[PDB]
């Protein structure tokens, strides 16, 4: 037998507040 | 012990309500949340 | 038949058991 173990989400944070600021301080 | 696909989220806690197996749906429910909303925070619906 | 069960934190599952699983 064997076990099933599932390992909750532990994330990075991907944008700044909704958005990346970087490329749209660029464009802007 | 084959795999059952779990039905509907709550299945387990419905038999004898214990803290660790609900921290576990509180715990999977938030994961399907955080998931779904962030795919549709950068992308958006088909349209 | 072993039937499944509830999910419990996987160490105590691993301390039960007792055995490397």
């Amino acid at each position: 037998s064997i076990v099933r173990n599932y390992k909750p989400l532990i994330n990075r944070l991907k944008h700044y507040n909704g958005y990346d600021i970087n490329y749209i301080s660029k464009i802007g | 012990p084959p795999e059952t696909k779990l039905p509907y989220p709550t299945y387990w806690s419905d038999k004898k309500a214990d803290t660790d197996t609900l921290l576990y749906e509180q715990i999977i429910q938030r994961d399907k949340i955080n998931k779904y909303s962030l795919i549709r925070e950068t992308n958006g619906y088909d349209p | 038949p072993p039937k499944p069960q509830k999910p419990v934190p996987l160490n105590v599952l691993q301390d039960q058991y007792k055995e490397g699983i």
